[PDB]
Formats: C-alpha cells, structure tokens, sequence
RNA sequence: UUAGGCGGCCACAGCGGUGGGGUUGCCUCCCGUACCCAUCCCGAACACGGAAGAUAAGCCCACCAGCGUUCCAGGGAGUACUGGAGUGCGCGAGCCUCUGGGAAAUCCGGUUCGCCGCCACC
RNA sequence: AGUGCAAGAGCAAAAGAUGACUUGACAGUGUUCUUCCCAACGAGGAACGCUGACGCGAAAGCGUGGUCUAGCGAACCAAUU
RNA sequence: CCUGUCAAACUCCAAACUUACAGACGCUGUUUGACGCGGGGAUUCCGGUGCGCGGGGU
C-alpha cells in the first residue's frame, strides 16, 4: 500500500494524467490518497510519477494522518477513536491503519472519504522540478522520505 | 558555398540515385593512399582521427583535408614510404540549394557530402614507430579543414 | 495522400513476408464462424477474393449472420456501427 | 543388386532442326512411327517474326521402335568421350539424341508422389560408355 | 533451402500428394468427401470429414477386407474397385453420412476408370454423390466382362495362382448380391 | 503405420549426407496392351490388366549439422532507440538526469535432420 | 519469367503458358463498404447475395469482364428498347 | 578470399509506441437517468504559441 500526494497541479498537466488522477479520487494540489500495490495500480501511479509523491507509510505516520485529515463519505466530523469504533470494523485508528498497509480494506469500503486533504508542507518541500534521487520532492519515496512529507503535510 | 548551409543533419537520407539525378562527381581523388598492397596489421602504430561532433563533411572539404593530409605524409615519409592511410567515410548525402522567391522551393542538386557521427573514425593511419609524430601532424592539418574540432587518438601502441 | 484510392497506403499491411508467400492453406477458407462470436480482421495477401477495405485491417468485429459464403461482421469505425462483408479466409477466431 | 541397377533406354528423340516441313517424309521411314513439328520462341531477325510455326520436326522412339533403331543409326558414326552428357547421354549428327537411366525412373515421370532420382542413382558418363560398348560397337 | 527469404512449399506439397486447389473447391460444398485412391494391388475408399486438428474418417474401406466376404479373386481391377466403393458406402450408411462429393486426389478424370467405379458403388449403397452418368463405365466392364473376353485370347492363362481358367464375372454378381442384404456383419 | 490413406501446423518440416528394411502381407519400382482411356509423336505419361523378378530408386526406420531455419544460454547490451518529467548542461546542431519500456548485427555454446490429428493394418 | 499500360502489391499441379470449347463483358433486384476515416453529401466504383437464363467441368466448382488499386459525368432536351 | 562505406520512395531483422475487442481494478450512472435516440437554437469554417515528431527553405 502506498500513499500518493499531489504536488503539481493541473494547468499543462496532459489530460490522460490528470483523469487518472481524478480515477485516483485526487482532483486538488495537496490531496491523498491511500492505493493499494496491484499491477492495475502501479501502472497508473507510473503514469502520475512526476506530478506525485509516493512511497509506503509507517503505521505511526498513518494513525497521525487519519487523526488530522480523515472525513467521513459526507460531513464536517472528526475521525477519532470512537468515530473509528462507532462506524468501521475496527476499534481504533491503529485497526484502521494497520487494514489498509495491509490491504483488507480501504477508507470508502468503510464509510470514509477516499482523499486526506492535507495542509501545505511545513518549512517546505525539496522542489516540484526535480526527483527525489535528484534532491526534489517528485516521483518514489522511501518509507522516512514519505513519513517526512506527510508529517511536515499534517 | 559556406559550410553553414550544409553543416548539420537537419534534412532527411536524401541517397537514392534511381530518384535523383545530375548529381556532382566526387571531388575526393584517393580513399587508399600510401602502401596499398601491404596490410594494416603489418604495422605496430595506428592512429585515427575521430570526430567530436556529429556532422556532414561535404566532398570538397573531405577531399582538401585528405590533401593537406597526405601532402605531409609525402613530404616527410617519401612518395613510396612506408605508411598506409584510409579514408573511411564516402559522399552518400545529396544536396540541394533552392537558386521564383519560396516558390516551388525544391532546390536543384549542388553537391555530395558525408555523413560522420560524433566519436567516428574518419581518417585512420597506420606507420611504424618512428612515423609516428609525422601522422599526428598530417591529422592536425586535417582536422582544420573539416567542420568539427577532433581527437587524435592513438588505438595500437604503447611505445611512449 | 496523392490519391485517394482503397489500396492507398497499404504496401506494408497487404504484402506478405517473403516466407508466407504462395497460396495459402485452404482450412481457414473453410472455417464456419457462429452469431455472435468475436473475429479478428486481417486480410490474407494472398487471397484475393472477400476483402473489405484495408482501413479495417485490425478491427475485432462481431460475427452477425452470413450473406453466401461470406460473413456479415459489425464494427465500430471510430464511433459509427458498419457492417462487413468479409469471408473466412481473411478472418480469424479471438483467442 | 544388379538387375534393377543395370541401364535401359529410355527414348531416342531423332529430330531434325530447318527453320522454315517436307523432311516429315524420310523420317517416318526410318523409324517406324509418326512424327511431331516444332515451333519456337522470341522473335529473330531471320525472317522468323512468327511464334507458333512450323520450324522442324522430331520423333521419340520407346521400347522396340528405339532398339531396331539403334542397330542401323549406331554403325553410322563415331562416338567420342566428350559427346556425353553429366547424365549420362549423348548425341550425333539429323540429330539423333539417346537418354539413357536406370530401372526406377518412373518416380521421377509419374503424376502420383513424384520424387527427383538421387545423385548415386543417377547415370554417370563412365556408367553410359560401358553400356553400349557391351552392346556391338566400340567407345573412345 | 538458400536462405531466409526461400519459400518451401507445404508439406503435401513437398510429398506431391495433396492438389490443395482442388482441396478448396472440394471443401467449399460443405458435403464429406468420398477419398477415391488407388495402388497397383489395391483400391481404397474413405468417407472424409473436416475436423480441428486434421482431417475425421467416418467410414473407409480396403480392397483387402473385401476377401472378409468371400472375394478370391484379384483387388485391383474394376470389379474389386465398385465393390470397395459399395462396402465404403454400406458403412457410411450405419455411420449417418447420407451425402458426399468424389475426391479423385491426384488421378486423372479419365472415362470409364476406376475412381468413378468407386463413385458408382457409393451411390448404390445410397449415398447422394453428385455424378454424371455417361463418365461411367458400361455395366459389363464393372462385372469385368473385358477381362473375360482377354482370357478368351488363351493358349496362356492370364491368372498365375488358381482361381479359375476362363473367369467368372459372376463372382461380382455373388458380391453385389451379399452386401445389399442387410443380415451382412459390417 | 514390418513400409498405408486423408490431413493440420506449413523449413523445428529446407539443402546435403551415412546406415538399415520386405515368399503367399503393405507401398513401390516392376511385367504387359484385349479392352475403358491415352499421347498435336511415343502404354514415357495418363488409363487399364497383371505378378516373373527386386529392395537398387522411391517410401518407411535409425542417424550426422556442413549450409538454411526455429528456440534457448551467455556476451554484445540495459548498449542503440524510446513513452512521461526537469528554472539540468551546451553559442548552437545537440546532450544529460529521473521514471516506464527496450533492440539489431555479430561471436561462443546449446537446440532443430519435424510435431500433432483421424482412419486402416500382426 | 509472364500476367495490356504508372507504381506498389497478388499469383507456380496458377492468377503464368499451350490447346480446345465458350460468350457470365448475360437480364432483374438487393446487401454492404467506398466515394466522404472518424462524421452528413451525388454520380461513379468494389465486395458479397438472391431470382432468371446460360457456359464449362466427372464433380465440387468457377464465370456479376481483364489478378488488385486509375480509364469518369446531374437536371432539361433528343434519339433509341 | 581479404578490405572501405550507404538508403524518404531497400529490408533477413526490429522497438518504444499507437491501435481493435474482451476481462479485471479504477472512476462514473440507475431521485444529479449516464450510454443512446429524436427535435429547436446557434456560433464557427483569417487563428496563434510552447513542447515532441516532422516536410520545404542558407
Ligand atoms: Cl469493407
Ligand atoms: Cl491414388
Ligand atoms: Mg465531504
Ligand atoms: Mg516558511
Ligand atoms: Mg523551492
Ligand atoms: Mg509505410
Ligand atoms: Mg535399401
Ligand atoms: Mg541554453
Ligand atoms: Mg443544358
Ligand atoms: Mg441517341
Ligand atoms: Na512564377
Ligand atoms: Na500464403
Ligand atoms: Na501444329
Ligand atoms: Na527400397
Ligand atoms: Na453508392
Ligand atoms: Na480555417
Ligand atoms: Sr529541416
Ligand atoms: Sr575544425
Ligand atoms: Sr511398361
Ligand atoms: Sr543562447
Ligand atoms: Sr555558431
Ligand atoms: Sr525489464
Ligand atoms: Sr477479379
Ligand atoms: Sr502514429
């Protein structure tokens, strides 16, 4: 399971780049989402690879995310412990996390909206221009580069 | 003609004789000059004269530094001495010159010219030891002549 | 194009590859194809008869009847229906 | 081993190249049987601009009709070593032309499974002169 | 054979066995053929179908199981021929092939031959082959009259092992006579 | 299939080559023209009739790789080329990095001297 | 090689050659594609059917002109069946 | 035998890639009715630029 954030936005984007994006349930400028490793998927995050920041989250940097910036299918209403306890098939946030890295489920097959819309990057990221083996922010990340950028995404 | 007309690969292979005619004779009078009946694993030294930027040599320029080339070789080793040098690469290109403003552009054929890639042999030499410092002169008289700047490099011999 | 003729274009797609040159083997002339099931499209260089037009070379239509010894096979050319009059010899089962 | 090796002739093709007839006549009184004419190909400048006419003439004799032959047109002239063939036969002179061959030569005549005579099994020169010096005349 | 761009013709080809532009016409009636072939001692006859990995005899027959009847003459002639077709097409029958088309294969459409002997005796068995009947032989050469009427000719037999000296053609009549009733084991 | 017939794929099956195999069996070559039929001339072929002889052809069986062909290993080569991205480099023609793909020639070593189907048959 | 003529393509027990026979270069009416990719538009063209009548062949079958892609023309008026 | 080069109108080879149909995942539709069909009204048929690939032309 990796976690994809967009980072460049749409104006020039080629369109076939920007419907997957939009397949991805991603249609704004610092919007996550939560896939799953199949082939299907990998081809389509291939496709997004420099418009995207991608790469597998640690159980940790998942529970802090989905406290911050998980939303139910529709409403205002934080996602907590008892929001977790009351609506999923799990007791807690960390049930919830440790589901989806291990792909039993997703945030919509439990009542949860598909996009963690998170906040701009804190003290900034390395660059839309460049990738990561490059020193920017785009394209795979390893599992503390991803951590970094969804925590500093908070 | 400047050679900034002709200089770059920027048109199509424009080669096939059956679809183009009153093509120019090569200019180039010798591709097999010095001793060629001996062969070039019969000597210890060979040295070629490879070309750092991909190009279009036309035949007049391949031709002015084959002479200014070979002219050295007779000078300094003998008209009959003991060298051998090849000129590899042959005039395939056609080209043409539109001399009615951009009308009907298609110009009529002017000229022949090769086609050399970037780290290509053009010329390739083989003499003996000491004729060795007397081609790397021959080819730095050469290389002014061609449109790119160029590499002297050395392929069989450690004899320094 | 210079002309607009059918066989415009098509030196590549309706020449055979020197090793499947002659005439070819008379079991897929005869093959008998079912309503409903899906065909590729591609026409056999060496036979001449039963063609359809060489812009539907690698078409996957739909067998949907016969008319004689040919078939009527529906396509989707873009994003209009077009029925083909096509036999056996130059069509081949999906799968 | 022998007898399905051992040659036989196969037909004497006594033919008889003019170029424009009335020598149908005195070959079928030599052979026995009727004769054939001949056209030819490609238009020439000897006053031949016609295709399908009648040129010359030729008769392929088989069996009996080739032996009685051969016993009267062999006395008649001087057989060489360079007038044979890579296969075996040989021609003299009116042009009288003998192809010989071993035994199975059907396969290679026939309609049904039709197959090329092998190399080893095809007639060599030398094979050809032993034959018919075993047969009332002399080679060299 | 010379190189990459030799073309070597199919393998029936190769052989010379198979008239693949014959073997077109012949499919194109969708009917089974009726594979009429020969041999200088013998005649077979199959009733051939298509199938998805080669070619599905229904129902073949031999000039050699025709002596299973009671036949102590020669397998390769006229008479034999007819009587192999009949046979070919008796089995045909029980098989359910009620129609066929006459594969000649590599034989000559020659008047009066036994590849159109082979024809008559399938149709008389009752099997829908499309025919021309002035192609056929007279009826008394399909007894073997003609080879009767050689060993009038006599002073030396024509027969080398003992059979009979003049011939009976009425042996075919004895044949014919044994596999139109229906009590015969197939 | 102790030699057959009809095929599918249509060279992995081609080209060339070595060895083996046939008393009432099979295929053949073979023997022979009264007939059906035949040759613009020839029972050569086609057609028909037949077994004195034969395994030399063909065919079937076993096998060889020199040529052609198929596939595989290792090398060439992750090279050539290339879809996506870049306030990376270059006066420029052009190049480079990241990401997703990825040859061809040729050399060496293997493979390949057909596979499969239906029928008939000591 | 040849296959009437550009070019590209197809063809070898043929689509080429020879020979013999024959007039399907036939009447009528369609389906479909093309013309006009997608995507509407005529004449023209082609492929593929059916009805009728024929030719050839043992028969399957082939023949809706020439192996395929050029060789074509509205309304009004005239002549013609 | 050896040795030196080429092809828009060459190809024993051969990509990336584009493309037909189908399944799966994704997204979307069944009160926001998608896909599709029928009808009314247009405007429009001087375009430009960047990038990639081009063809002509110094
Ligand atoms: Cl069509
Ligand atoms: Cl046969
Ligand atoms: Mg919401
Ligand atoms: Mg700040
Ligand atoms: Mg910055
Ligand atoms: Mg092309
Ligand atoms: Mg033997
Ligand atoms: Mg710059
Ligand atoms: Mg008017
Ligand atoms: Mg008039
Ligand atoms: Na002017
Ligand atoms: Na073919
Ligand atoms: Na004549
Ligand atoms: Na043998
Ligand atoms: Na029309
Ligand atoms: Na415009
Ligand atoms: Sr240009
Ligand atoms: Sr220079
Ligand atoms: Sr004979
Ligand atoms: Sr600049
Ligand atoms: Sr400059
Ligand atoms: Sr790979
Ligand atoms: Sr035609
Ligand atoms: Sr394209």
């Amino acid at each position: 399971m990796h976690a994809l954030v967009q980072l460049r936005g749409e104006v020039n984007m080629h369109t076939d780049i920007q419907d997957t994006l939009e397949m991805l349930n991603i249609h704004h400028v610092n919007h996550c989402t939560l896939v799953p490793e199949t082939d299907a998927y990998r081809g389509m995050v291939a496709k997004v690879n420099d418009f995207v920041a991608f790469g597998e989250p640690s159980q940790e940097t998942l529970e802090t995310v989905l406290a911050t910036r998980a939303e139910p299918l529709e409403g205002d209403a934080d996602v907590d412990d008892e929001w977790v306890a009351e609506h999923t098939d799990y007791d807690d946030i960390s049930g919830l996390a440790f589901a989806l890295l291990s792909e039993e489920t997703t945030l919509r097959e439990q009542g949860l909206s598909p996009t963690l819309r998170l906040h701009p990057p804190r003290g900034g990221h390395d660059g839309v221009k460049h990738p990561v083996k490059e020193g920017g922010q785009l394209g795979k990340h390893d599992t503390e580069g991803i951590d970094d950028l969804l925590e500093a995404m908070r | 003609k400047p050679a900034s007309m002709y200089r770059d690969i920027d048109k199509p292979a424009y080669t096939r004789r059956e679809y183009i005619t009153g093509i120019p004779g090569s200019k180039i009078a010798q591709h097999k000059m010095g001793r060629k009946q001996k062969d070039a694993d019969d000597y210890p030294v060979q040295i070629s004269l490879i070309v750092e930027e991909t190009v279009q040599l036309r035949h007049g320029s391949l031709e002015a530094s084959r002479l200014s080339a070979n002219r050295h070789l007779i000078k300094e080793l003998g008209e009959e001495g003991d060298y051998k040098m090849t000129l590899r690469k042959f005039p395939h290109q056609v080209l043409r010159e539109n001399k009615d403003g951009m009308r009907a552009a298609f110009g009529k054929i002017v000229g022949t010219a090769a086609r050399v890639q970037a780290g290509e042999q053009l010329f390739t030499a083989y003499c003996n030891v000491e004729d060795a410092e007397h081609v790397k002169e021959a080819f730095r008289r050469a290389y002014n002549k061609i449109t790119p700047s160029c590499r002297i490099k050395v392929e069989r011999g450690e004899e320094l | 194009p210079s002309s607009n003729g059918p066989l415009e274009g098509t030196r590549g797609k309706l020449k055979n590859k020197p090793r499947d040159r002659g005439t070819s083997p008379p079991q897929r002339a005869v093959e008998e194809f079912d309503d409903g099931e899906k065909v590729h499209l591609k026409i056999d260089p060496s036979v001449p008869n039963g063609r359809f037009h060489p812009r539907f070379d690698g078409q996957t239509g739909t067998v949907e009847g016969k008319q004689g010894d040919a078939y009527k096979v529906d396509i989707v050319d873009g994003g209009k229906e077009k029925t083909i009059i096509v036999t056996a010899a130059h069509l081949r089962r999906q799968e | 081993f022998h007898e399905m090796r051992e040659p036989r002739i196969e037909k004497v093709v006594v033919h008889m190249g003019i170029g424009h007839a009335n020598a149908e006549d005195i070959l079928g009184e030599i052979t026995g049987q009727m004769p054939v004419r001949t056209k030819a190909k490609r238009t020439v400048g000897e006053f031949d601009i016609r295709e399908g006419d009648p040129i010359g003439a030729k008769v392929t004799l088989r069996d009996e009709m080739a032996e009685e032959f051969l016993q009267t047109a062999l006395p008649l002239a001087e057989l060489a070593t360079s007038q044979f063939d890579d296969t075996g036969n040989f021609s003299f002179g009116l042009d009288v032309t003998v192809n010989l061959v071993r035994p199975g030569y059907r396969v290679a005549k026939r309609d049904k499974a039709s197959r090329s005579i092998p190399t080893k099994h095809r007639l060599n020169p030398a094979d050809a002169v032993a034959f018919i010096e075993s047969t009332y005349d002399v080679e060299v | 054979a010379t190189g990459p761009r030799y073309k070597v013709p199919m393998r029936r080809r190769r052989e010379a066995r198979t008239d693949y532009h014959q073997r077109l016409r012949l499919l194109k009636s969708g009917k089974p053929r009726l594979v009429a072939r020969k041999s200088n001692k013998h005649v077979r006859a199959q009733l051939v179908t298509l199938g998805p990995n080669g070619d599905d005899t229904l129902a073949s027959a031999h000039s050699s199981d025709l002596a299973e009847y009671g036949w102590e003459a020669p397998t390769g002639n006229m008479p034999s021929a007819y009587l192999t077709g009949l046979l070919a097409g008796l089995r045909a029958q029980e098989a359910g092939v009620e129609e066929a088309v006459l594969d000649i294969g590599l034989n000559s459409p020659t008047p009066g031959s036994k590849v159109f002997a082979i024809q008559e005796g399938a149709i008389d068995a009752g099997l829908d082959i499309p025919h021309n009947d002035d192609v056929l032989a007279d009826w008394q050469r399909t007894r073997g009259a003609h080879i009767a009427e050689y060993d009038e000719q006599l002073e030396e037999p024509l027969y080398s092992g003992d059979f009979d000296a003049a011939d009976l053609p009425e042996h075919f009549d004895e044949l014919r006579e044994t596999l139109l009733d229906g009590d015969i084991e197939l």
